């Protein structure tokens, strides 16, 4: 009976209702980042489940005032939930502090949030895992926060049903390029680590979707990848894929 | 009975009891001393999948700018009690002039744990905290509390999967000298000693990215650097 | 606060019988003056009986009344019963009658029979006192909310067995002394210990003395108590 | 928390358990007459030894023309009665005239309805029946409460333990042609309904007769003794 | 209910057959004392849009910053942000007017004068005001302050009706506005020599001058000038 | 009592529907000459004086409704029917359209901040100069239907049925009345008199008229005439 | 959780409140015992580990400087009941007569506070019994008992939490309406040191007491009305010269 | 055992009370919906639970340039259009600016997340068809009360839209070229709803047309003016 | 002290024809001497077959103005397109001007 209300501690000291919104997560699209020399890439699979869809519209990544970007995977309609309350959250600390909130500072508040649904058992936890990041005044950043409220700090991230393949590929550029990885570099190889994750659920034709946020790029703002950029990416996927 | 902090037939709070298993689901060890005029926390740091900013996991917070705390639980929970211990401190100074007190920091957040306890709708957090610093009219100071919101100040203490080796360890040390503290002058021995001490219980070596220290002295609660240890885990390989 | 199949309210019913484990008090309501009587629950030879109040209480220089239950549960009550005393003395510049203070923390306790979800009170009172206009009154409220007055009444523990001696010695032109009697007879023969004994008492009477004009509260004292059980005999 | 919720039947369990109280609760009954109405009741008896003097009685004045008398939970009823009384004055400081018996009558329902559809509350475990006279009317007024909030008006009726039985000896004992045109004969009926359950008693039962015009009387326990035993006579010559 | 403490005094503003034009100096006065001589009161937004302010410079610095946000959450999940769902001059006017008119209906207004000089994506030239008591108006030429006294008759000669916009250049326009910038400076107390002017054009988009400066003044006369009356020397 | 059922409903919702299966006939048909609802009293006992027995309810001049369910629960249904078609008439100076009446009606019902459902449905039956005579069952779901004719209540099953045959754009505010007069008859455990049937109706010139005893004896009778012919 | 957590049973208990009268039962022994002159209350501090520091953890407190109170049972619940103890004793009192509350008054407000944790929604009793001891002007001296029920009642000497009954039992001997203070502790002393299981000195003991008033903790000279507190806790050295004197 | 709230995940990870609120959908009239690049239609197969009642009205206007279709527990489609409505009017108001259809769908989605995020509520259980011409054309969305929102040129939903769904998944490529000609794309609505139809054919009070574009206000076409397309 | 009040001059006139009506409006604004837009419309098509002007503060006419088109676009709403009559439109106001009676 340890798994039917939320705040509750089993005899192990696991708090089941959280697992299982984890399991939610596991259901769902594949998603990652990866931290660059100046910047941060996200990218996600959007699954395209009927040739009625509008191409490029239903966009899934969102920016949080102007240089986080986030991405997560779960139950959609939850991440956004994190998201809005992310922008309250921004705002709140630029009107009191001039400075654009920092990548450890926003995170911290996006965690404390979500924990704080861990706490009462008249609330469920977050079906998603929520990859972002940015530039600040010191440094790229990219987090991964769990249904938990639990995050960290990371080189690559990815979540989703491609998460293993994924995190592979993401494991083999981290002992190839301990350097660094240019965001035109990690831009083409998220392309590619997503569209290699895409195999997990090799079954339907998918959309990409990129973004980055880039010292030298974009000028530490958050924008998206179309057009020229975003095709040389679907292409140098689409090559190394077989 | 056994999902709410309300009493069992025996008399017992279930749940109270449960998170207390918890606060070992990291799997983490730590253990702090007192100097002559310091005080030293070691904290294992387990850093697993490669694709994770090392730089970023720890269990070792900066409280105020005097007080340090280390947390034995999961991160959720740790880093909300540490968001809280950082207010009170702050509101503390605020109201009353002077930079709150480790043990009162201590109490205060025990006697927030207990309402968990006492109240339904709360669950307890599931994490354990020692609360570190040389307080100005207290000297070195090492305050840790519980789920159960008990809270007790310690010549030395130990927390974790491997708590009662490592008690042990540390009950011999000052058993055999007869004081409270480690009689050194240098916060750097301190934490020699105890990261000596610490290898002497559990049986295993450490490299610089497998700890996490944190000393405090008169006024400042500083985290040492992997270098900053490397210094010390030499300094160790020369007496062992 | 819910109804069972058969239409009575859970809580109450059980408050009850909490009630009826609990020490005997004894109300009886003679001609010139009422008695309250009673037995202490859980004693030891340690106890200080001397500086305890425990089962009889003054509400108003006017009106006294006796306890069975949790104590707790009923310093609530009663506290709130000395305001309402207050508040009605303040707005009218009179004593409150008896039957107003006691309906009024009926219906308290009535309340929480039917709505907030929260358990009703354990406690059951006898309320002894004098009013202009209906002289002496003895009264009962229960955790149902129920009240009703009596010529003489019991609560706690052996209801039935003390009931039924009451009903047995009692008669309509009764005087104090003898409603003292009867009240230590009672109790004396629905006790559930060895034998009374002044450290086990609590009593009280409500008189008007014929020399004067205004109702005078006496709470005996441990001696008195002592005192008043050699006389009627139980040595 | 909803309590009187419905179940798969259609019932509110809370509201149909609430009619169980007042069934438990002694009887109470009232016919009128045909310009008076009067309403008997039987005392409870589960302990005697009671000071009648002072003991809530039974039937109660909401107003000086209108009165209510109920089966069920004492202690609810009271509420009732409160609520109906201070409604009562309020209709006089806002309106300039009395409430007629059909308002103070709707006015007690909507009450009881309201707690069956409200959380955190349980309907009240009781029934009434309200009675009195219009202002500046003569007709005679005989209402009917329920738990679940429903009310109407009654000719005679009756309401408590054993009203089943009573409420029989009414649906023929009562003629709606010929209204037991005087206080003694109307009071007589009621007596002989309340005889067929009380169980021969005097204080066991309780009459009160309402006239027009605030001319409201509750009979000694001695008048009515003088009914029961020329009723016991009306039997025993046969 | 305020009293205004550190102020700004005119903006004017016309709008010419292919664009608007809107010019304000850089003087943050306090009181009498001219103690800000940086400030910037043209306030651009987006690549369409300036905003000039006059009045309390505390209320036209929250303006600022609700203007930013304004910009930032538009982009919030709106992938045309930067085309078809960006703000028009407009839009912004709209918002600011309500936000006045509901701080004064709630006795706590912004001490503030504000022109929104504009060109909207289908090329229509907006140009419109409002104030601390939520009025709002427009027309071919708008100032605020002694520019609306001194300004507006200047400007006015240039366009005097809808008719004579499409009949002037920003050659035309800009030494208008020039010119009346001068006028202000001999006229205005509180006017500062240095100020800025910018440009909304539906072709050339956005152009926006930072400090400018009055020339060509008149003042050699000044030396023919004696006494106040019968003094011959 | 927001929960639903692994089919998609709503239980509340769906037992409050059953209460109201338990509830007097009410029947109401809708022509081009009025509106006729009648109902069926159905009194607990014979001592009760069936005129108290209010099923039928005027809500405005050109609206009235009838009930059925657990009835208590309709006294705030309309309550608020009235204050709104007032209020209406009060800030527009006009009549409320009969849609928008029982829209008003509906919108309290789904407020599930009063512990649960409505155990009641009326039918609202009205005119106003737009849309005519018409007739508008309103349900506790919150979902209410605009009908030709219907019937709710215990007999609603055959009736409704009965109605589905009896209806053709184009009957006469007698033969409506007959009909309601003998479908109620048909479904009534007791036999159909003046003193346990009541029939109302609503027409453009004289607005809501609740029929007295007499005038519908009369209807009665001239059914039993017009019925016992073959 | 807006309703009572703890019920009425149909045998009429409050579950709750034997179990947490049962959690009090499990608690290390507490003691106090009235003289004419004095009271004492006493304590083991039962240390949990010796790494720990003794003095860090007062079992025994000081409500005012008139009253002390000591327990059995759950700590936390008894620590923040002091807190809202001593609180209260201020609000409802020194700020309204300008002089602190009477024994009997404050553990009146204490066990209030406890009975609403008996009734109010959304919580458990407190998992307490506290003995506190006290004097004033015109109660004299005085001892109080209060438990998870809200039920006080005062005694001439008691004792609660683990060996109870047999502490009772040995003070029920000892005690008598003449003891002058020195004594009382004595036989707080013996009585303690029988249900202590290891070490029994001046460092495993807490003895605290209410007696004549010290002038020399008061702080400051000057004021004549006020000569001190009352309430004073002995010294691990005023302890075992004491258990020397065995 | 964890269908019981919305805040119980089970141990897959669902959300059954979700869950079962979209089957709610299922249980109404299939409702279609396809748009090309100048204009969008939702054809809405209206329902009637007897042959003397109203085909219940599926299509609500929300603002001069938006409007949606619904499929399921009505009650809340109006709670969501008045929301809608509301959104809609502030833009309106305080910006001067059509609500972007893109925005009114974030809307919803979040509104609905809500009720299936906290103790006591219930999810939504409608679905909705959301058309609206904007500052980048025309528009089509469909809104499931999980709380997902979706752009699609065509789709239906309710009881056997899986027909529709496939007719307009194959004929795409024929009406996104249906510019400047609404006429067509209506009928091809109408087409499309037919494929999900088996009860009988669309009749005149079966159908409910809506339609919207360039030079074209949401518009409600109801019964007779939807003769010429069965 | 503030003064939330202003006045921007015009004058409007209504005149009710046997089957018309006209509502004629100056188009000048103004404050105090000066002239703040020789064209700036007061008089406004509410939609319903109802033009409405109302003149004297701008803000306050303006506000009103809002409200009451607004107003029109509800009544749509809450009542299946039903056309707002004269006399509806007018009660309607009395209500809006008097909501802010104080
Ligand atoms: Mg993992
Ligand atoms: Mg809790
Ligand atoms: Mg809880
Ligand atoms: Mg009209």
């Amino acid at each position: 009976g340890y798994d039917l209300s939320n705040s509750v501690f089993s005899p192990d000291g696991r708090n089941f209702q959280v697992e299982y919104a984890v399991k939610a997560v596991e259901n769902g699209t594949t998603s990652i980042g990866i931290k660059c020399n100046d910047g941060v890439v996200f990218a996600v699979e959007k699954l395209i489940t009927s040739k009625l869809l509008v191409p490029q519209k239903n966009v899934k990544i969102q920016v949080v005032d102007r240089h986080i970007g986030c991405v997560y995977s779960g139950l959609i309609p939850d991440g956004r939930h994190l998201v809005n309350r992310g922008r309250e959250e921004a705002a709140s600390f630029k009107k009191l502090y001039k400075t654009p909130i920092p990548i450890p500072a926003f995170a911290d508040r996006l965690g404390q949030y979500v924990q704080a649904h861990t706490l009462y058992n008249s609330v469920r936890p977050f079906g998603v895992s929520t990859i972002f990041g940015g530039v600040d005044k010191n440094g790229a950043h990219l987090y991964m926060l769990e249904p938990s409220g639990s995050y960290w700090g990371y080189k690559g991230a990815a979540t989703g049903k491609g998460r293993q393949s994924a995190k592979a590929e993401l494991e083999k550029l981290v002992d190839h390029h301990p350097e660094g990885l240019s965001a035109r570099e990690a831009v083409k190889q998220a392309a590619k680590i997503i569209y290699l994750a895409h195999e997990d659920n090799k079954e339907k034709d998918f959309e990409l979707e990129i973004s980055w946020c880039s010292l030298s790029e974009t000028n530490g703002l958050h924008k998206f990848v179309k057009g020229d950029l975003l095709q040389e990416a679907i292409d140098f996927a689409q090559k190394e894929i077989n | 009975d056994r999902h709410i902090t309300i009493f069992s037939p025996e008399g017992r709070l279930y749940q109270v009891e449960y998170a207390f298993k918890a606060t070992n689901q990291t799997n983490i060890n730590s253990l702090a001393v007192r100097g002559k005029d310091c005080t030293v926390v070691i904290s294992q740091k387990k850093v697993p999948d490669k694709l994770l900013d090392p730089t970023t996991v720890s269990y070792i917070f900066c409280i105020s700018r005097t007080i340090g705390m280390v947390v034995n639980g999961p991160i959720p929970d740790a880093r909300n009690a540490a968001l809280r211990a950082k207010a009170e401190a702050a509101e503390f100074r605020y109201k009353y002039g002077y930079d709150m007190p480790c043990d009162v920091l201590a109490k205060r957040m025990a006697n927030l744990s207990q309402i968990y306890t006492q109240r339904a709708y709360m669950r307890p957090l599931g994490v354990i905290l020692t609360f570190v610093s040389v307080d100005e009219e207290l000297g070195p100071s090492i305050y840790k509390t519980d789920p159960a919101g008990y809270y007790v100040g310690y010549k030395a203490t130990a927390t974790g999967p491997k708590q009662q080796e490592i008690t042990t360890n540390l009950e011999n040390h000052f058993k055999k000298s007869k004081i409270d503290h480690i009689n050194e002058e240098s916060w750097e021995k301190v934490v020699e000693f105890a990261i000596t001490h610490m290898i002497d219980a559990l049986g295993t070596e450490f490299s610089k990215n497998d700890l996490e220290v944190g000393v405090a002295t008169k006024d400042k609660f500083f985290t040492l650097s992997a270098e900053n240890i490397e210094e010390r885990l030499v300094a160790i390989a020369e007496q062992d | 606060t819910i109804f069972s199949p058969e239409g009575r309210l859970y809580q109450v019913e059980y408050a009850l019988e909490s009630i009826s484990h609990a020490g005997t008090a004894i109300g009886i309501m003679a001609s010139d003056g009422i008695v309250l009587a009673a037995e202490r629950k859980v004693t030891s030879t340690l106890l200080e009986q001397d500086t305890s109040t425990e089962k009889l209480y003054k509400l108003n220089d006017k009106i006294a009344v006796a306890v069975a239950g949790l104590t707790a549960d009923a310093e609530i009550l009663i506290n709130t019963a000395r305001i309402h005393a207050q508040n009605y003395l303040k707005t009218y510049n009179e004593d409150i009658p008896v039957e107003i203070l006691v309906r009024r923390l009926s219906d308290i306790k009535q309340g929480y029979t039917q709505h907030g979800g929260l358990r009703p009170f354990g406690v059951s009172f006898i309320y002894a006192g004098y009013d202009d206009r209906y002289g002496y009154q003895l009264y009962t409220s229960n955790p149902s909310g129920n009240y009703t007055g009596w010529k003489a009444i019991s609560v706690g523990a052996n209801t039935s067995a003390a009931q039924t001696l009451l009903q047995m010695d009692y008669k309509d032109d009764m005087k104090v002394d003898d409603a003292i009697e009867l009240a230590l007879k009672t109790l004396s023969k629905t006790t559930d210990s060895s034998a009374l004994t002044y450290d086990r008492l609590e009593f009280a009477t409500i008189r008007k003395g014929a020399n004067d004009g205004e109702v005078y509260q006496k709470i005996f004292k441990p001696q008195e108590i002592k005192d008043i059980l050699v006389k009627t005999g139980i040595t | 928390r909803a309590l009187s919720i419905f179940s798969p039947d259609g019932h509110i369990f809370q509201v149909e358990y609430a009619l169980e109280a007042v069934k438990r609760g002694t009887c109470a009954v009232g016919v009128k007459g045909k310009n008076c109405v009067v309403l008997g009741c039987e005392r409870r008896s589960t302990l005697k030894l009671q000071d009648t003097r002072i003991t809530p009685s039974k039937v109660s004045k909401i107003d000086s023309h209108v009165v209510l008398s109920f089966s069920g939970l004492n202690a609810d009823s009271r509420i009732l009665i409160e609520k109906a009384r201070v409604e009562a004055q309020s209709h006089r400081l806002t309106l300039e005239d009395p409430v007629t018996v059909e308002y103070l009558t709707r006015y007690v329902a909507g009450v009881q309805q309201r707690y069956t559809q409200s959380g955190g509350v349980r309907p009240f475990g009781v029934s009434t029946l309200i009675a009195g006279f219009d202002p500046r009317d003569d007709e005679p007024k005989l209402y009917q409460t329920e738990p679940s909030g429903i009310y109407s008006s009654w000719s005679a009726q009756t309401i408590g333990r054993n009203s089943k039985t009573v409420r029989e000896f009414l649906e023929k004992n009562y003629d709606r042609k010929e209204p037991p045109a005087t206080v003694e004969e109307c009071v007589k009926l009621t007596v002989r309904s309340l005889l067929e359950v009380v169980q021969t008693g005097a204080k066991n039962i309780e009459i009160t007769v309402v006239k027009p015009d605030s001319d409201i009387v509750a009979l000694s326990s001695e008048e009515i003794n003088q009914y029961v035993t020329q009723i016991e006579q009306e039997k025993q010559e046969q | 209910t305020q009293q205004p403490i550190v102020t700004g005094t005119s903006v004017i503003s016309m709008k010419y057959d292919n664009g608007v034009i809107i010019a304000a100096d850089n003087l943050g006065s306090y009181g009498s004392l001219l103690r800000f001589n940086g400030v910037e009161r043209l306030i651009p937004v987006g690549d369409n849009t300036v905003v000039g302010i006059s009045g309390d410079i505390s209320d036209m610095q929250h303006i600022e910053r609700l203007l930013k946000d304004l910009v930032t959450e538009n982009a919030y999940d709106n992938p045309l942000a930067d085309a078809e769902e960006a703000l028009e001059p407009s839009y912004i006017f709209e918002y600011l007017a309500t936000v006045m008119y509901q701080r004064r209906s709630k006795m706590n207004p912004l001490w503030n004068a504000i022109i929104v000089a504009g060109v909207q994506s289908n090329g229509d030239q907006f140009l419109r005001y409002v104030n601390l008591l939520g009025v709002t108006y427009s027309s071919p030429t708008l100032a605020t302050g002694f520019g609306a006294h001194m300004a507006n008759p200047l400007l006015r000669k240039v366009v005097d009706r809808e008719s004579d916009i499409p009949k002037t250049t920003v050659q035309v326009a800009e030494e208008a506005i020039v010119n009346a910038m001068r006028v202000l400076y001999y006229r205005d107390a509180r006017s500062s020599r240095n100020f800025s002017l910018a440009i909304i054009d539906k072709n050339t988009g956005l152009t926006f001058k930072k400090n400018l400066q009055v020339e060509n003044m008149k003042w050699d006369f000044a030396k023919d000038i004696k006494g106040y009356g019968t003094q011959k020397i | 009592v927001s929960t639903f059922s692994p089919e998609g409903r709503l239980f509340q919702v769906e037992y409050s529907l059953e209460a109201i299966k338990l509830g007097s006939t009410a029947i109401g048909i809708a022509t081009k000459e009025g509106v006729v609802l009648g109902v069926e009293k159905r009194a607990t006992s014979p001592l009760l004086e069936s005129d108290s027995i209010e099923k039928i309810v005027e809500i405005d001049r050109h609206i009235g409704c009838a009930m059925s369910g657990l009835t208590a629960d309709a006294r705030s249904m309309i309550e608020h029917a009235r204050t709104a078609a007032v209020t209406h008439n009060l800030y527009y100076d006009e009549d409320i359209n009969v849609e928008s009446l029982t829209q008003s009606v509906c919108d309290l019902a789904a407020a599930a901040a009063m512990s649960r459902p409505f155990g009641v449905a009326l039918l609202i039956a009205g005119h106003d100069a737009d849309d005519g005579y018409q007739l508008f069952h309103a349900e506790p779901s919150g979902t209410f239907y605009r009908y030709n004719a219907k019937a709710i209540g215990s007999g609603s099953e055959g009736a409704q049925a009965e109605l589905l045959n009896e209806w053709h754009s184009s009957l006469t505010l007698k033969e409506a009345e007959l009909l309601v007069l003998k479908i109620l008859k048909q479904v009534m455990e007791e036999k159909l008199d003046e003193n346990n049937a009541q029939l109302s109706c609503i027409t453009k010139q004289d607005g809501f008229k609740i029929y007295d005893n007499e005038k519908t004896a009369e209807l009665i009778k001239e059914l039993k005439e017009k019925e016992a012919a073959e | 959780y807006s309703f009572s957590l703890t019920t009425f049973s149909p045998s009429g208990k409050l579950g709750q409140i034997d179990y947490a009268l049962t959690a009090v039962k499990q608690g290390v022994t507490s003691l106090g015992i009235k003289a004419t002159n004095g009271v004492v209350i006493a304590t083991e501090k039962k240390s949990s580990s010796p790494l720990a520091m003794s003095e860090t953890l007062s079992k025994v407190s000081l409500l005012t400087p008139d009253i002390g109170a000591v327990y059995s049972g759950m700590g936390p619940d008894y620590r923040v009941l002091v807190d809202k103890s001593r609180k209260v004793a201020h609000t409802s009192y020194k700020r309204i007569y300008g002089e602190y509350p009477p024994t009997k008054l404050l553990v009146s407000e204490v066990a209030k506070i406890m009975q609403e944790a008996t009734q109010s929604g959304g919580v458990r009793p407190f998992g307490v019994s506290l003995l506190i001891a006290g004097h004033d002007e015109f109660n004299g001296f005085s001892l109080y008992q209060v438990d998870p029920s809200g039920s006080y009642f005062p005694w001439k000497a008691t004792a609660i939490g683990k060996g109870s009954v047999a502490a009772k039992t040995f003070l029920e001997k000892r005690w008598n309406d003449e003891l002058e203070l020195e004594d009382a502790i004595h036989i707080a002393l013996l009585t303690l040191k029988e249900s202590v299981e290891g070490e029994f000195n001046g460092d495993t003991i807490e003895l605290a007491i209410i007696g004549d008033e010290n002038p020399d903790l008061l702080g400051y000279t000057g004021i004549p009305t006020d000569k001190g507190p009352r309430f004073r806790k002995l010294t691990s050295q005023e302890i075992n010269d004491r258990l020397e004197a065995l | 055992n964890y269908d019981g709230d919305t805040v119980t995940f089970s141990p897959t990870g669902r959300l059954f009370q979700v869950e079962y609120a979209l089957e709610a959908i299922k249980q109404g009239s299939v409702t279609v919906g396809l748009r090309s690049n100048t204009h969008a239609v939702l054809v809405a197969l209206k329902r009637n639970a007897d042959e003397l009642s109203s085909y219940q009205k599926k299509i609500i206007k929300c603002d001069e340039h938006m409007g949606l279709s619904l499929a399921g527990l009505a009650p809340d489609a109006r709670v969501l259009s008045n929301y809608l409505r509301q959104q809609c009017n502030y833009s309106s108001l305080v910006f001067n600016r059509k609500l972007a259809v893109e925005r009114a769908g974030h809307l919803l989605c979040d509104k609905a997340q809500k009720n299936t995020q906290s103790a006591g509520g219930r999810p939504y259980g409608v679905g909705l068809l959301i058309i609206g011409y904007d500052k980048s054309g025309a528009h089509l969305l469909e809104f499931q009360p999980s709380g997902n929102v979706t752009e699609l040129y065509g789709t239906a939903i309710g009881a056997r839209s899986q027909g529709a769904k496939t007719y307009l998944e194959r004929t795409l490529d024929t009406f996104i070229k249906i510019d400047g000609n609404p006429d067509e794309l209506i009928k091809a609505g109408v087409e499309a709803i037919s494929q999900s139809l088996r009860d009988e054919s669309l009749t005149v009070d079966n159908l409910s047309i809506a339609i919207v574009g360039k030079d074209t206000p949401f518009t409600i076409y109801d019964g007779e003016a939807v003769a010429k397309y069965i | 002290q503030f003064n939330p009040y202003g006045d921007n001059g015009g004058t409007i006139l209504g005149i009710a024809g046997e089957d018309f009506a006209v509502l004629a409006g100056d188009t000048r604004n103004i404050t105090d001497y000066s002239i703040n837009s020789r064209y700036e419309p007061k008089v406004f098509d509410c939609g319903d077959n109802i033009v409405m002007s109302a003149n004297g503060f701008a803000a306050d006419g303006d506000a009103l103005v809002k409200r009451f088109k607004n107003s029109v676009k509800w009544y749509h709403f809450d009542h299946n397109d039903k056309k707002l009559s004269i006399n509806s439109a007018a009660r309607n106001i009395q209500h809006l001007l008097y909501g802010k009676r104080f």
